[PDB]
């Protein structure tokens, strides 16, 4: 009765039958921009159904071994669906978003992995070692897209800051014995009331195991971490031609 | 007009953003109720699910028999402007006779607080924040002596333009606000507005300030917001020719009228660079102490 | 003019000083503030947030700093064996100096209130086991034996459906605030000793690790408060920041 | 007195208490504070909250 | 006397500083002030004033300054030709720095609101013509053809008895207010680029010349706002004035 | 060609929503714009030179000699107002002395 | 305060809200002018005004 | 400014002088004062002793 | 010109004149000068007790 | 990631043994013929 749980929004359906209840990012649910707090004059579209609905964008692998990976909103869907399309044709884009980490197991595997998000969450690079040398990050290590990136250092989160407060972010465990999934519920978060979809990342997601992945000979394997996520309240406005960065 | 039934019956356009949670006031820490020995069933305050995200709710009053305690202490010393409203170094810029750097008797500088850990360790426990300022500068020669020197600083907003020698035009400042003083007067002060284009400065940017392709060579530009270049800070002795004395200005921050939102993780490896959080990946040290075993002190 | 005489004090800068100076810009008026979620008031608020507490602080070569994240427990021979043991006093050296609590803390030279250590069980849904937890307040020293553990404040945690298990430590203090304590004569200050220990012992059946984690989520009770600003132990730069 | 809202916290859901002998607010003192909080938005933002005596999990 | 006690910012002088100075001549009456026209009270009163826009701001030379205030049209081969193309940043080097708006907005660190351009066709009454003009926000490269500009904010302008057509350029921004832009970081504030094609053709009979110009007018929306008060990047003075 | 400018506006050229702009009009008023210091007038008296070798130097009021402030007085061709004067004296290298 | 009325501005269509120390209303601060503005006296000076839906020429 | 005079006195560091002086802890607050035996009041209690 | 700082019990006592302490973000520190009058400040009962 | 874009559920195993996935009305015409390879394809329903 807070184990089991249905996500419903557009033509998609999320059931699972041992999660933890869902977090609601800062205590506050998505939102339309206000027309106190907008700015920009022209009239926004708001797609609804075609593009506030979920995508399954990646599976990855735990491993006994895995560091943690990471990956970057509204980056991860900028090049897919309808929700896609409208990034890419306006300057303009807000929205929320419903995170959905789904990784089940046996009763006999264990494990537990942090999911937590992170806003205007900026990477650092380790600045050629003896740090005399000021690196910056790639593009593609900024903005890694659905593939996602894994972390070289998790327990600074490769920006010089301490995993072990992470909590202090909105977050879920899955704990193997307890839970198969995490839902976390995000409002915008910004200093703007709309910005770019494609050169602004608002916040990121991280998903990194702290108590590492165990089990016994025989059992499977293989036991993937697959990310499903849908957009709230999608707004667009500053229409043109279509831009993918 | 609308008419068909989803169209009446839809949420599309609520700007009202529900919140789950409301403040309340707490002058005081917390009180202590009686409690009593408590043999149920059912009743289960000590278990947790810290899975679901949230901490835990378990209090004294039901993990061991309590006395009431009427606590009177202050929460008044926690408050933003309790912890930030205090002045601290956030710049020094040197104007040497003889020097490989502003020998020539002017000196601009962009108005960055990165630049020293102290501050900026407290400043970057927050992603947004809003607020107004007051300025102190203090002025001497390298060994803290007090000279007959008269000074110009200028506050230089984007756009306008910054002066390129003692004598530069820019500093008839017939717009710009100008600050005139002595080094024998007390420290100069002034009052600050909040200046960005945005709702609120930010010390973490995750983007790119412009469009187009960012390969290699423009990956420098990588977590710059122009929201927060509030411009530069130029100082000159005042007159055509070289001054007698080498000097030393210090510029001391304290933040006023403070709003901060999105608290994150604290700075735990030193800093190397202002523009950036990059860390000496040779040097990733513990977050703090440690010790030989789990089973000893 | 109106007579007047200048008092000490006259021309200094105190940084702490709570005074109006002129403004700079003239009827200027800010960008309005739109809505931004998570806004803070206190510190406070931040305190009661759990964070992770490095019990396991002993690993240092960077490819081992996770590890300090979580303890270990695994089937035992029941003799009421020792787990781990750490210090509860939060603002020093040690443990606590991962959690956000003791980070804050630094910023402050005094303190009061309980807190609270939230532990969660990381292993197979198949493995049972029940541990004792003690607080031993000021004076005691570190418990030789379980039996002289269960004499002070203490919580017997029962794996099951509830992975989680939260240790009070109440605020048993002679002071109303306690200042960050260290070796010396400021060790007047500690707040006790915090012991973990198997009550049973961890079982497991055939086909489910032998060995399983506990992290360990530390904060502050609603009674906690700090007083008395001063700058943090720690200054996170060598050289000039360039 | 009559002067300009310039106030980085003009309409905050804090109000203060201030002294300035400028016509723009911003040059006013610190005050005094609001004393509320809000623990919940961080310690406790869950959708359906459990409560102490029950199972967080049933 | 009265105790007092000297706080910093003592003896300074502050160029914005709205301070009271003792009045030089005592009892002093000035001339009274009579009625004169056109009294203006704030300069956003001539914002919205139109000045020509010099989108042909090519030609350097003495004699060929007046040919900046005006570009051409003439009769193509219906390919959809672009006509002229020009940033729509009011405070940014290049076009509207011919414009009072331009020159105004100098004074200012920060703007905000929507603008316009008024195009005058000054060809003559047996001269015909639609031409498509586009507003590109942010975000989009110059339209490499008619198909693509016609994708952004848009009008298409018919050569009639009303010699003018109205652009708007309808403020687009995600901040609130926008810095000037410049190349480099601060590009960020780019308000966009503007595009002049042929919708059909400019359209002649036998006896009318076959080139015609266009005049551009531009100026500020009611809506329109700055902020921030600085100097403007130019001094008109090269030594000493005598 | 009438001489007024266009009366065209936001709301009928595109699709616009509702925004309530409170952005303020304050620092643009004339006060706001011309209330600030600015350098009209350089008077030197030397110990040795060819100007004001006298001790004593006489300036005509005229402060059209400094372009920044120039420009700003002559966007209008009338102007009635009062004026604060600041007298900043100094050696020609920034030096204070008990003159 | 009983002064003089010796200020450049002493019966304008704007009110300001001033400080001063002297006799003579000059030496006081700049303060605060009135927000008025006339648009039309320099953009849209023409005798029979012309809406913005018709054709300004007919 | 507001027009004053500085008048004999000033700068002078009196020892018993009853003045204001700038706190250097805003918005702090002691430790709440519990009940202890014997307070004195005036000295003069003890000269009675 | 001398700085005064106070360090109350847990914060860095600075080891030289150059020491990175003085930066003083959140200690309260007096800047002053041996010309000026003698400094002057209010102190509360800070003691736990 | 393609399948992903349609109507679609998400189906964890547990006690509840079973799940169901409506394949909602979704034509262009109000009623459909029997659709078979050919023209009559004009009446497919899709695929699962
Ligand atoms: C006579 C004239 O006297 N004039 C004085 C005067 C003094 C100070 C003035 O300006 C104060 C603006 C300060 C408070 C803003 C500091 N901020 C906000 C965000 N940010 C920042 C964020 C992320 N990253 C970086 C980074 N550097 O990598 C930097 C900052 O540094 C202006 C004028």
């Amino acid at each position: 009765s807070d184990r089991v749980a249905q996500l419903t929004i557009g033509n998609s359906t999320i059931t699972t039958q041992e999660a933890a209840n869902i977090i609601v990012g800062y205590g506050e649910w998505p939102s339309y921009c206000s027309d106190s707090d907008a700015t920009a004059v022209d009239k926004p579209t708001r797609p609804d159904v075609s593009v506030n609905r979920f995508y399954t964008l990646d599976t990855k692998l735990w491993e006994k071994s895995s560091k943690g990976w990471y990956w970057k909103f509204p980056d991860v869907l900028t090049e897919t669906g309808v929700f896609g399309q409208n990034a890419q044709f306006h300057y303009l884009y807000r929205s929320g978003f419903c995170i959905h980490v789904q990784c089940n197991a046996s009763k006999f595997h264990q494990g537990a992995l942090l999911v937590a998000v992170l806003p205007e969450y900026v990477i650092g690079t380790v600045a050629g070692g003896t740090g005399t040398e000021d690196t910056h990050p790639p593009y593609k290590q900024t903005q890694p897209g659905a593939d996602g990136f894994e972390l070289q250092h998790p327990y600074v989160l490769d920006a010089g800051i301490p995993i072990s407060q992470l909590t202090v972010c909105p977050h879920q465990w899955i704990n193997l014995r307890t839970n198969n999934c995490a839902t976390i519920i995000v409002p915008y978060i910004n200093a703007l009331p709309f910005d770019s979809a494609l050169n602004h990342c608002n916040f990121g997601l991280l998903v990194v195991p702290i108590s590492p992945l165990d089990y016994d000979q025989g059992a499977t394997p293989v036991i993937p971490i697959t990310i499903t996520l849908a957009p709230m309240c999608s707004e667009f406005a500053g229409l043109r031609q279509a831009v993918t960065q | 007009g609308d008419r068909v039934a989803d169209v009446i019956e839809s949420s599309i356009g609520d700007s009202v953003s529900r919140a789950l949670t409301h403040a309340l006031p707490a002058p005081t820490g917390q009180n202590t109720q009686v409690s009593s020995h408590r043999l149920d069933t059912g009743k289960v305050p000590a278990l947790q699910a810290a899975e679901i995200g949230a901490s835990s709710n378990a209090s004294d009053e039901s993990m061991i028999e309590t006395r009431c305690v009427l606590n009177s202490h202050s929460t008044a010393e926690t408050t933003l402007d309790s912890f930030f409203s205090r002045a601290g170094l956030v710049g020094e810029i040197d104007l040497p006779l003889e020097g490989t750097t502003n020998p020539n008797g002017y000196a601009n500088w962009d108005i960055d607080i990165t630049g020293y850990a102290q501050m900026r360790r407290k400043v970057e426990l927050f992603t947004y924040m809003r607020f107004d300022a007051e300025f102190t500068f203090v002025a001497c020669t390298p060994t803290g002596e007090v000279v007959p020197q008269l000074l110009q600083y200028m506050f230089v907003p984007p756009g306008a333009p910054k002066p390129d020698s003692r004598e530069s035009l820019a500093w008839q400042t017939a717009t710009n606000p100008s600050v005139f003083v002595k080094l024998s007067d007390p420290p100069a002060q002034v009052s600050v507005p909040f200046m960005s284009p945005a709702s609120a400065y930010q010390w973490f940017y995750d983007g790119y300030p412009t469009f187009g392709e960012h390969k290699q060579e423009k990956d420098l530009e990588y977590g710059a917001c122009p929201n927060n270049m509030m411009g530069t800070f130029s100082v000159r002795t005042v007159g055509t020719s070289k001054s007698k004395y080498p000097l030393v200005v210090r510029i001391y921050m304290r933040m006023k009228h403070v709003r901060a939102w999105i608290p994150r993780p604290m700075r735990n490896q030193n800093y190397l660079f202002k523009a950036n959080p990059n860390y000496a990946g040779n040097s990733i040290k513990p977050t703090g102490a440690s010790r030989t075993a789990i089973t000893t002190l | 003019g109106f007579p007047t005489e200048l008092k000490p004090g006259t021309n200094q800068f105190l940084t702490t000083d709570d005074g109006v100076s002129a403004p700079i810009l003239p009827n200027f008026h800010p960008t309005p503030c739109i809505h931004i979620p998570g806004e803070v008031r206190n510190l406070l608020e931040l305190c009661q947030v759990e964070t992770i507490l490095e019990v396991n602080n002993v690993p240092t070569n960077a490819t081992s700093l996770m590890e300090r994240l979580r303890f270990p427990v695994s089937a035992q021979a029941g003799k009421g064996e020792l787990c781990a043991v750490f210090r509860a006093d939060p603002g020093r050296n040690g443990p606590w100096q991962s959690t956000l609590l003791g980070q804050l803390c630094g910023y402050y030279t005094q303190w009061s209130g309980s807190l609270e250590v939230t532990f969660m069980f990381t292993g197979s849904f198949m493995a049972t086991g029940k541990m004792l937890i003690a607080y031993t307040p000021p004076g005691g020293p570190l418990p030789k034996d379980r039996a002289t553990a269960m004499l002070g404040t203490h919580v017997i945690w029962d794996f099951g459906l509830q992975s989680s298990v939260t240790l009070v430590i109440p605020w048993i203090s002679n002071t109303h605030y306690r200042a960050h304590a260290r070796d010396g004569v400021f060790d007047y200050y500690t707040t006790g000793l915090v012991s973990i220990w198997y009550q049973t012992n961890y079982v497991v059946p055939i086909g489910a690790p032998n060995t399983a984690y506990i992290i360990a989520l530390a904060a502050a009770q609603k009674n906690f408060t700090m007083k008395l600003c001063k700058d943090a132990s720690d200054i996170l730069q060598t050289g000039t920041i360039q | 007195s009559h002067e300009n809202s310039n106030s980085a916290t003009e309409g905050s859901t804090i109000n203060y208490t201030t002294i300035n002998y400028y016509k723009d607010s911003y040059a006013a003192t610190a005050g005094k504070q609001s004393l509320k909080q809000d623990p919940d938005k961080f310690a406790n933002p869950v959708k359906d909250i459990f409560t102490e005596m029950a199972a967080p999990l049933k």
